[PDB]
RNA sequence: AGAUUUGAGUAUCGUAAGAGGACUCCCUUAACUUAAGCAUAUCAAUAAGGGAAGGAAGAAAAAAUAACAAUGAUUUCUUAAGUAAUGGCGAAUGAAAAAGAAAAAGACCAAGUUGAUA
RNA sequence: UGGAAGUAUAAAUCGAAAAGGUGAUAGUAUUCAUCAAAGUCUAAAUAUUACAGGAAAACUGAUAGCAAAGAAGUACUGUGAA
RNA sequence: AAAGAAUUUAAAACAUAUUAGAUUUAUCUGAUGUGUGAGACCGGUGAUUUCUAGUUAAUCCUUUAAUAAUAAGGCUU
């Protein structure tokens, strides 16, 4: 909305928002980040203090899909399937049906332990577990499937 | 069959007898034309592996070219340019002798299609191949099924667009995969693709 | 923010604008609907394989391939020349992957065939395939006798227990239906490998009201629904110890490397 | 219930099904091989190598082949068809 | 033209001619020679930055943003205080969600029908207005075209069934109409202002609970 | 004298040239500019110069990916992604597999075999 | 070249094979995987600010919009490119 | 020493044994068996993981199919 610009509040002032003593000239500085140890010097130690250098190793040709791994944490792990079955099974124990919350299927590769567990008998399958994770699924009466 | 022990043979360059004929061939052809017409083909076996057929139509063609590496082309060897662009010397073309001297041989017979060259020999100063070139307004190559995609009209000056095996070699085309990444479908074809700036119609 | 813009470069040349946006819609679309007329399953879109997808990120997902193997055709008893011409594609570049995409695959050609309907190359009903179709009609009834009744007393118990299982599940919504079917069905496997079939089937061929379908592969799902999937917690479970069985396998592998410096000194 | 997906045996648990076919020769190649050695000799470099050979100096055959070739399992090969020549005059 | 106005070989004069720096036309044997050059101040040179053909002329918005307000513009047509707000005479009308039967609809198959079935519910006051207050446009808009300037009347909203009889509502003045699926502050809301008189069929009516629901 | 090889002149029937080059395939070692100087770098397959075509051209049927519950010619679009990497590691430059779609199609030479051989 | 002990091309020298290439950190070895180079063609989906024929426009309205709304690349200038 | 059924019918690589047709060469080319490579246990076997005490080995991370000795790259000073 050009109309609602300040180039629109200041017409008529001579210098159009940009000072007498130091006129509106073509560059401030220089152009792009120059200057990255000279004159921005103090800039870009105030605000990006680890531009410059190097750290860790090359990896010539990173395969990104390797370190592709989707965590859940317990306590998320009954919306997977609803709060309408979490209350079907309530009061479930071992022997008789239990649900399964597979995490792959909804695209969840490794299980972590924060939070809480409702108290009642899961089976959670998944690729890959925490060792507190399964501490609080057993705990609750549960059991740990892996898979692929 | 008498071509198993031609192919077999003619890999032994180094040998004797082939080093023999081909210094004789060699004199021969540093006297006469730069380009000349000659009967049969003198490698017999190569030229009909890369596609010459003895029938109507099909006619080989010589060309003697100066090897070795030129000067870059500035009057008395002076540049106005940046130390970055100022060598006079071992600067090499992007495109090979055997593809430069395709077109020669393309360019002083304009009537005919250029079909592929081999390699004969070379000496101190000179490399020497010879050039399959068809006619392609005979009947015999434009009746036959197999052979008569050469009378297409995109096939004029087949080895000044780049489509001969020693031309497309130089663009790029001798193998696939990663190490061709930038020479995909044509590398300056790949390079604009790749810098286009897609402007959506509805755009955040 | 340090900015990082390319736009240094000549970019008012490298600029591509989609205002043949709104019209290769209609270019395509009608493209599309001439090729039905044309020759309608030619825009059939020929039938795909259900292949998996790969790397460990997408290989629990199903997506269409490009052209069945030829040990799959074989498997479905098609011949991989007729095939290209009833819609379905073939790749022989394609290395059987696995027995199961090799059994998924063939029940996915089994079922295309049944529910495919072949015209007959010649209109004119005196056509040979419809003659030979009507010579040999007695000898087909003749064999359809014993194939219905051979069949018919080969599964005499598998079809009698799956029924009991069936109403089992039924009245518990069980162990012991479930221990009588799996003792059946090892004992069937076991009868089949104490053995020779057509090589081809035959190629449905009738005539038939023309109803057109734009493609196949939207008609054969390629995965079934899924549904909340739950088991009967027991002991073993329960004590199992996936973490264990991680820390195991990650320092196995790992010691694989101490296992052959210990035998070179 | 559904592998593991780490260590040696990681991976679901299927059926895994390729021929490892061999690009090789056949019997008449040996003829050709033959007839065109004789109608050939041998090349310069081979000749010196047979030299080597003769002495017994087998490593810096190997060293002179792989200058000539630039493959170590070239150079290999190339010593080995030299020598098995030597044996056969 | 990305080359307008740029298409000289003009450079500067410097100075110490008495001219100021503006760049001049080359030459002599034409009163061009020596005049203003390519700066936006002078004459028959490029303007301030040339408007280039990839602007951003369509927006984006977010569906459920966009199904929020088209609620909100049909809830208003039921409103006959909004609804006579923007203009609309609706005086006679029997109920503000004026609602025709699918049978009546029908049988329309000529604008004389169309006409008729207006009159009859009363909704022919907002058909007139707009015939008898069609004028003509005022400005630079009679150059491309844009002459005729007619105003707003009733909306015919109908369903899948009534696709007969839209060919008799589409050549009455100031009369538009729209399919129920295909709703849009365009038409509830033309020029920003809300309560379109609509009139609505059994069919698309009947049918506004399965495309919205409701706040259950 | 005869049989061939090679190279010419002439006659007949044709073929190339020139225009255009917006888009297509290539050759060539520009510089202004940026780096607050500047010398590698950037501008930049960019400008100019040169050649060749079509209604499209180029590419195209794995000496290809990947390390998987695996894929499968070429082309184009979305995403990966301003990411891996490159760089007086400064300014700056900068992909591809996977995954989602448009469209889909595979065929021949040479080598080998058959020779009362055609 | 993003390709980093060399991604691609070319030149000088050298130059294979009872095959072999690749798995981007150079090297040797043993396995594994996946392909089988050094000849040719191939529609469809894609591009287009030459030029021609059409349709549209929140575009300009005679110092604007093409340089050109009239016999406009015309009148006029230069040896000439222009 | 204490806790553990382990998932379910369409198969090719050929290490091999045995024959068939040819070859002399750094010799091969077809087909028939077998195991490999197989996986459906009947409260109890137990594949499998854990714990203790020894003993052998390997141990700072990476070179992305797996290892090894050189080499190179990481991290701290």
């Amino acid at each position: 909305a050009t109309r609602f610009r300040q180039t629109r509040r200041r017409r008529g002032h001579v210098s159009m928002g940009y000072g007498r003593i130091g006129k509106h000239r073509k560059q401030r500085g220089g152009r792009g980040n120059a200057g990255g140890q000279h004159h921005r010097k103090t800039w870009f130690t105030t605000f990006h203090p680890d531009y410059f250098g190097k750290h860790g190793m090359r990896v010539f040709h990173l395969k990104a899909n390797k370190y592709y791994c989707p965590s859940i944490n317990v306590d998320s792990l009954w919306s997977l399937v609803g709060k309408d079955v979490q209350a079907q099974y309530k009061n479930a124990k071992v022997g008789e049906e239990v649900p399964v919350i597979d995490c792959v299927k909804h695209g969840y590769f490794k299980v972590l332990g924060k939070g809480f567990l409702p108290k009642q008998p899961v089976i959670v399958r998944a690729r890959y577990f925490s060792e507190k994770a399964q501490q609080k699924i057993k705990a609750v009466g549960g059991a740990c499937e892996l898979t692929a | 069959g008498a071509y198993k022990y031609i192919n077999a043979l003619n890999r032994k360059k180094q040998s004797d007898v082939l080093r023999f004929l081909r210094r004789i061939r060699c004199w021969e052809l540093r006297h006469l034309p730069r380009i000349h017409r000659v009967a049969r083909p003198t490698n017999p076996e190569r030229a009909r592996r890369l596609g010459y057929k003895p029938k109507s139509g099909f006619v080989i063609y010589s060309v003697r070219i100066h090897r070795g590496n030129r000067k870059v082309s500035a009057r008395k060897g002076i540049v106005h340019r940046k130390p970055a662009c100022q060598g006079i010397h071992k600067i090499k073309r992007v495109k090979s002798l055997q593809a430069i001297a395709e077109q020669r041989v393309g360019k002083h017979c304009g009537a005919l299609r250029v079909l592929n060259s081999y390699f004969i020999g070379q000496d101190s100063t000179y490399r020497f191949f010879e050039v399959i070139l068809v006619d392609p307004f005979n009947a015999a190559i434009r009746n036959d099924p197999k052979m008569n995609w050469i009378c297409a009209d995109k096939q004029k000056r087949r080895e000044a667009r780049g489509l001969t095996s020693a031309a497309k070699k130089s663009r790029g085309f001798t193998g696939k995969g990663r190490r061709y990444n930038k020479i995909g479908a044509g590398a300056r074809g790949n390079l604009k693709r790749r810098n286009l700036l897609q402007l959506k119609r509805y755009r955040s | 923010a340090v900015s990082n813009i390319h736009f240094c470069k000549d970019w008012r040349s490298k600029v591509h604008t989609w205002f043949k946006q709104p019209f290769r819609k209609i270019r395509r679309h009608q493209t599309r609907v001439e090729k039905a007329k044309a020759v309608f399953p030619a825009t059939i879109k020929s039938l795909k394989p259900s292949v998996h997808c790969m790397n460990q990120r997408f290989n629990y997902k199903l997506r269409l391939g490009r052209g069945f193997t030829l040990k799959e055709l074989r498997a479905a008893k098609i011949d991989k020349n007729l095939a290209r011409t009833i819609g379905i594609a073939v790749d022989p570049r394609r290395k059987e992957s696995s027995k199961e995409c090799l059994n998924r695959n063939a029940q996915r050609l089994t079922e295309y065939m049944n529910r495919l309907v072949v015209l007959p190359k010649v209109h004119a009903a005196t056509a040979k395939r419809l003659v030979l179709n009507k010579k040999n009609a007695e000898a087909k009834t003749k064999k359809a006798a014993e194939i219905k009744k051979f069949i018919a007393e080969h599964n005499k118990t598998i079809k009698e227990l799956k029924i009991k299982v069936a109403a089992a599940k039924k009245d518990y919504a069980l162990k012991a239906c479930l221990k009588g079917l799996k003792k059946a069905q090892v004992a069937f496997a076991a009868q089949v490998a104490k053995k020779k079939t057509k090589q081809f089937n035959k190629l449905p061929v009738q005539q038939k009201e023309a109803k057109q379908v734009l493609d196949a592969n939207k008609v054969i799902r390629l995965t079934a629904p899924c549904t909340l999937e739950t088991k009967t917690l027991t002991k073993g479970m329960k004590a199992f110890d996936a973490v264990a069985h991680l820390r195991k396998a990650k320092n196995v592998a790992k010691a694989v490397s101490g296992i052959v410096k210990g035998q070179k000194k | 219930m559904a592998g593991i997906a780490v260590g040696l045996k990681r991976g679901y648990p299927v059926h895994t099904m390729t021929a490892k076919r061999h690009y090789g020769v056949t019997k008449r190649k040996h003829v050709v091989n033959d007839v065109i050695r004789e109608a050939c000799g041998f090349s310069a470099y081979e000749r010196h190598m047979m030299d080597l050979l003769r002495r017994g100096l087998d490593k810096k055959a190997l060293k002179y082949a792989k200058k000539h070739l630039g493959t170590h399992k070239r150079g290999l090969a190339k010593r080995d068809e030299i020598q098995r020549a030597l044996e056969a005059i | 033209s990305t080359e307008a106005g740029k298409q000289h070989s003009a450079i500067s004069w410097g100075t110490g001619r008495a001219v100021a720096r503006i760049p001049r036309i080359s030459g002599s044997g034409s009163g061009r020679n020596g005049q203003g050059a390519f700066g936006n101040m002078t004459r028959k040179g490029h303007m301030f930055s040339p408007l280039k053909n990839f602007r951003k002329w369509q927006r984006k918005t977010p569906k459920q943003m966009r199904r929020f307000a088209v609620a909100s513009c049909i809830a208003a047509s039921a409103v006959p205080a909004l609804v006579s707000a923007r203009g609309h005479h609706i005086a006679g009308v029997p109920q503000i969600p004026l609602v025709v039967n699918s049978k009546s609809i029908s049988v329309i198959k000529k604008t004389k029908q169309a006409v008729y079935l207006l009159k009859k519910i009363n909704a022919y006051s907002d058909v007139l207005k707009v015939i008898a207050s069609k004028t003509v446009r005022a400005g630079q808009g009679k150059m491309r075209g844009r002459k005729i300037k007619e105003r707003k009347g009733p909306l015919v909203v109908y369903g899948n069934d009534d696709l007969q009889a839209v060919k008799a509502f589409r050549n009455i003045p100031g009369v538009d109409t729209c399919r129920v699926e295909n709703l849009s502050v365009l038409n509830l809301a033309p020029g920003c202002h809300m309560g379109r008189f609509i009139i609505w069929t059994e069919s698309a009516f009947k049918k506004l609970n399965t495309i919205f629901g409701t706040q259950k």
